[PDB]
RNA sequence: CCCUGAAAAUGGAUGGCGCUCAAGCGUGUUACCUAUACUCUACCGUCAGGGUUGAUAUGAUGCCCUGACGAGUAGGCAGGC
RNA sequence: AAUAUGUAAGAAGUCCUUGUUACUUAAUUGAACGUGGACAUUUGAAUGAAGAGCUUUUAGUGGGCCAUUUUUGGUAAGCAG
RNA sequence: AAUACUGCCAGCUGGGACUGAGGACUGCGACGUAAGUCAAGGAUGCUGGCAUAAUGGUUAUAUGCCGCCCGUCUUGAAACACGGACCAAGGAGUCUAACGUCUAUGCGAGUGUUUGGGUGUAAAACCCAUACGCGUAAUGAAAGUGAACGUAGGUUGGGGCCUCGCAAGAGGUGCACAAUCGACCGAUCCUGAUGUCUUCGGAUGGAUUUGAGUAAGAGCAUAGCUGUUGGGACCCGAAAGAU
């Protein structure tokens, strides 16, 4: 008999492999595997865990975003890369000529890179341009934006948001949420 | 179908096998063998008999005779594990037993189509027994009562604690 | 790139040199261990021939074993016994010596053995059961090859070599020792010598300090 | 594949260790100490020897 | 669906995941919102605060047509603008040129000062704005002239 | 303890003299030669048991 | 240590037979018996760390190496009939 | 007293110099947070770390019992606690 | 002197059992300058008999040892606690509306054709306008007002990238993310300017206050496990009540 001081067969809990079965992600990741094995590069195992990654972990990046990564100081005509979507920001007026790496683009943010002057490039093409991450620049969108994550953590004097469907006056505003009808939270 | 296929297959050539490092090495006998000795042979048709030794072979085997004139065992060969020696002894130096071998212990084997449904020696072979018999006895009718102990078998009875015996 | 003649006569080059400072170095200790308790003989029988005593020193190693199995083991002798690596009856593992360490080995006492033993026990155990920690996982020693490779930090290069630095001490004994895994040593070949374990080894039993005898129990168990 | 162990196989032994053949070679498992007969005191004893 | 469902997987497993020492009865602790101030009051109090009473004014026969007033920033106002021609206002800012932009027919009633237009002049077209938008865009050197 | 600590790294930036600042707990002991004189050993046994009361 | 104190109901239990310089009582020395325990090896499975895109014919969730571990009601998950 | 029990065993630290302030001081005095510089392999006792940390969601359960030691009620209980 | 006792031998040798995994070479080594050989990263060599129900497998029996009747509620069941004489078939967590978490897919500040229209090999598939739902702005009981002083801030830490270096390291940039101090919007409580239909307006600056907020948007739709609620609600079961 062993004294067993940790948990026997636990998985680590990290996600290797991913559920779907896109044949261009396989076909991505197979790449990137043969990248991540022989390459040294922790860039390559960062985008290989990123491409790992589920949705809600895969937010939506925007132009926005990728001016403000270039718009830091001697980091401007470098590769930028998304292990996701690249989203379409309106909210500004202008844009560099740089390039830019991801999955996936929208149709607005294509437009936008290319009426800027730049080219929406795919992995395995910066791959096979820049095996070991030369001059690149990884982002990443919000992860705590969501719904889902203002209701996680619910419960009192926490100011965390309650899981409502309707709102408006008589629909929690009342016992437990003011003084006057029973108390502050 | 009935059955459709793997998508895979074996490999059908065999590997080689690794280079085993079992070298050879010669037999190393016990202290109790030496040749000229009496020994009892256990096991067989001639088991508990005394018999003499005069050779080991190269494939980890014993030549002995009787001999032939006194019991009735020929030359043979035959097993130190499945013999017994004795402090018995008799000198054998002035006989020729490099004549014999392997390939004069040839069997040649039968074709495995012949049937033994119901139902021959050699005179070279009866020739060389002659010749070393008589040699043998020359060398052991010397010394008394060995033709009598060859000539008798041996056996166990009560109170033959074989840890014991001493052979 | 041929690669065959001019590195694996290289490689043998730079093996052979490193047998001769393993062998030198092996002569030195063999000198030290020879010298240490021949001096220690010989001072005694000073000691003795002045009409003084010799007060020998302690030893600054021990070894212990867990007997006790793992069920019905309080929470402070169960953690203390994980400390020491002993998750298993018959398992021992070498143990540096203080106040802190010699208190826990009395939290521990009614489970384990624990002795002060010689330079003969230690390499009969490094030589039979010896592993190390390489990446998390149990290997065998079999090659100062793995050994300097994981230990060329802390001055070290062979199995003797670590062999001396555990029966003398040293300022590595701390990652000498974690990286012994701890001995998986099987039951005593020739019985414990005692009817029943679970008494202090004075009163007839085997738990506690068997102070030099643990070399028999090891020798025994191994 | 295999774990051959010392205390026999003077293969892997050596293999081990070298001074181990320099060992076997000067006999120091079997090394003889020179015997100088030194006394002790009549203190020690009678202190000993004390009923 | 129904192959995926663990009811396959409580085939020969006796009590189907409810259990044997608490079995699975209808409805042990009452039907719907029951007992929310006598027995439940610890989940209403920690995840629903709020739920037990009345609040405000009522407001008799509402009419989200009254409530109609949907909001816009200025980022998004010229985002209203459409592109094929918001490139030759921009190239061509200047005044006596500048477009007129229908927040009403944009579907937007109120207009919010969100931030950071260029320097050049717009006219607007609303039922309602904020101060700060207002300011923007005369800091701009636009304008808004209010409409119904 | 810790401005103690700071006056030794002190005296070593002076000398380099390998200071080992850390703590250790009473390690065990070393040899030593006891004599005898004016101090011989007297044997002890014990004493039987008296009631005392 | 032994004896009296010591009396309950179907016949009746140091477990039974039985045991008397014991097979009882106290203590000591050894040898011996045996667990799904311990050690070594093989095999099944899981978990972890790794290697392997190069061409042909193979599936890169493939092929291979190393290490540890395997109790289980209510229950949860995973792969399958 | 024993046993149990809190905390410290440094890098988010120590020292030197001077920046801020509506706080504080009789006071460039002090407080809090900083600029700049110095203090390494023993970066501040031992041992071990099987990865360290963090969230989400949900089952079952909410009749318990026995032993050592402490102990309440009861003469006592395979009693109740 | 010697023996006993305790310990040491990388001293020699004998006898016995179990196992032979792996499958071209790679590595560690030993004997010798060499030739090669070896017990060195897992057994080979030589021989006999059978060549078949001989070995083995199944099945029945015999023998040695063990083995209480299943399912259930139970602290505890083989129970002197319940159900079960036996066999066949049927037979119990389902579907629905709204939803939470996670995962997959498409599009992306947008998203959703399928109320409906056109069409068609016809309850299929294909195409489409207008809106409308959800989201992109919250806060307040409401009247109502409505989210950049700053490179959308400052500090600490941070994967990755860039520079020097062979490496250790040293510096710069530092997404997500974590702690914190700020600023902006709504609510509350204060001050109360230019001014004023002198009773209106609310500029500016604030506060151990407060918000399900802003601080270069992330959501919409479909499907699946799971869980919740209402429904017969996993299946069977009242004494009753009403027409």
């Amino acid at each position: 008999g062993i004294d067993h001081t940790s948990k026997q067969h636990k998985r680590s809990g990290h996600r290797t492999a991913p559920k779907s079965d896109n044949v261009y992600l396989k076909l991505l990741v197979k790449l990137y595997t043969f990248l991540a094995r022989r390459t040294d590069a922790p860039f390559n195992k960062v985008v290989l865990k990123a491409l790992f990654l589920s949705k809600i972990n895969r937010p939506p990046v925007s132009v926005s975003r990728i001016a403000r990564a270039l718009k830091q100081e001697g980091a401007a005509n470098k590769t930028v890369v998304v292990v996701g979507t690249v989203t379409d920001d309106a909210r500004i007026f202008e844009f560099p000529k740089t390039t830019v790496a991801a999955l996936r683009f929208t149709a607005g943010a294509r437009a936008k890179i290319v009426k800027a002057g730049g080219e929406c490039i795919t992995l395995d093409q910066l791959a096979v341009r820049a095996p070991k991450g030369q001059n690149t620049l990884i982002l990443r969108g919000p992860r705590n934006s969501r719904e889902a994550v203002r209701h996680f953590g619910m419960g009192p004097h926490k100011g965390k948001a309650p899981r409502i469907l309707s709102t408006g006056r008589k629909f929690e505003r009342a016992r437990g949420r003011r003084r006057s009808k029973g108390f502050k939270v | 179908t009935a059955q459709q296929a793997p998508k895979w297959y074996p490999s059908e050539d065999v590997a080689a096998p690794k280079k085993t490092r079992k070298a050879v090495r010669p037999q190393k006998l016990r202290a109790s063998l030496v040749p000229g000795t009496v020994l009892i042979l256990l096991a067989g048709r001639f088991r508990g008999k005394r018999v003499v030794y005069l050779k080991h072979l190269e494939d980890n085997t014993l030549l002995v005779t009787g001999p032939f004139k006194v019991n009735g065992v020929p030359l043979r060969r035959v097993n130190a594990r499945y013999v017994i020696a004795t402090s018995t002894k008799v000198s054998v130096e002035g006989v020729n037993v490099e004549k014999f071998n392997v390939e004069y212990f040839a069997k040649e084997k039968l074709t495995k189509k012949e049937k033994k449904e119901a139902k021959e020696i050699k005179t070279e072979r009866v020739e060389d027994q002659k010749v070393v018999d008589k040699a043998l006895l020359a060398e052991i009718k010397k010394t008394p009562l060995l033709k009598q102990y060859l000539s008798a078998s041996f056996s166990l009875k009560n109170g033959d604690k074989p840890h014991l015996l001493k052979f | 790139a041929e690669q065959v003649a001019a590195e694996r006569a290289a490689r043998k080059a730079a093996n052979k040199e490193k047998r001769a400072i393993i062998l030198e170095r092996n002569a030195a200790y063999q000198k030290e261990y020879e010298t240490a308790e021949r001096n220690i003989i010989q001072a005694k029988r000073d000691a003795k021939a002045a009409g003084s005593y010799y007060v020998e020193a302690q030893h600054k190693l021990v070894f212990v074993v867990r007997i006790k199995g793992i069920n019905k083991i309080p929470p402070k002798p169960r953690k203390v016994l994980q400390l020491l690596r002993l998750t298993r009856i018959n398992s021992g593992t070498f143990v540096k010596v203080t106040k802190a360490t010699l208190e826990l080995l009395k939290l521990i006492e009614p489970y384990v053995a624990y002795g002060y033993p010689s330079y003969s026990t230690i390499r009969q155990l490094v030589y039979k059961r010896g592993f190390g920690k390489i990446n998390k996982q149990r290997v065998p020693l079999s090659d100062n090859a793995i050994i300097e490779a994981n230990l060329g930090k802390y001055g070290i290069l062979s199995i003797d070599d670590l062999i001396h630095e555990i029966i003398t001490v040293g300022p590595h004994f701390k990652q000498a020792n974690n990286f012994l895994w701890p001995f998986k040593l099987s039951n005593p070949s020739g019985g414990w010598g005692v009817p029943r374990k679970f008494k202090h080894f004075i009163q007839g039993g085997s738990f506690g300090n068997r102070e030099e005898f643990i070399n028999k129990l090891v020798k025994s168990m191994n | 594949v295999l774990k051959k162990n010392p205390l026999k196989n003077k293969q892997v032994l050596l293999r081990l260790n070298p001074y181990a053949k320099v060992f076997a070679a000067e006999k120091l498992g079997s090394k003889k100490a020179e015997k100088t007969g030194t006394k002790p005191a009549a203190v020690f004893t009678e202190t000993l020897k004390h009923d | 669906p129904s192959r995926f469902t663990k009811t396959r997987k409580h085939r020969g497993h006796v009590s189907a995941g409810k259990g044997r020492i608490g079995k699975h009865r209808k409805h042990p602790g009452g039907r719907g919102m029951a007992g929310g101030q006598h027995h439940h009051r610890i989940n209403m109090d920690k995840y629903h605060p709020g739920y037990f009473g009345k609040v405000g004014m009522r407001y008799f026969h509402k009419q989200q047509a009254h409530f109609w007033k949907p909001v816009l920033n200025l980022d998004k106002l010229w985002t209203l603008i459409p592109e094929d021609k918001r490139d030759q206002y921009l190239k061509s800012a200047s005044k006596e040129t500048a477009p007129v932009i229908d927040t009403l027919a944009a579907g937007y009633g109120k207009i919010l000062g969100k931030g950071r237009i260029p320097n050049v002049p717009v006219i607007v077209k609303a039922r309602f704005v904020s101060k700060l938008a207002e300011e923007k865009i005369r800091a701009a050197g636009g304008v808004v002239e209010l409409i119904a | 303890r810790v401005k103690a600590n700071a006056a030794k790294r002190a005296e070593a930036k002076a000398q380099g003299v390998a200071v080992q600042l850390k703590r250790q707990p009473a390690q065990p002991r070393e040899s030593r030669i006891v004599s005898t004189e004016g101090n011989v050993p007297q044997t002890l046994a014990p004493v039987p048991y008296e009631t005392f009361i």
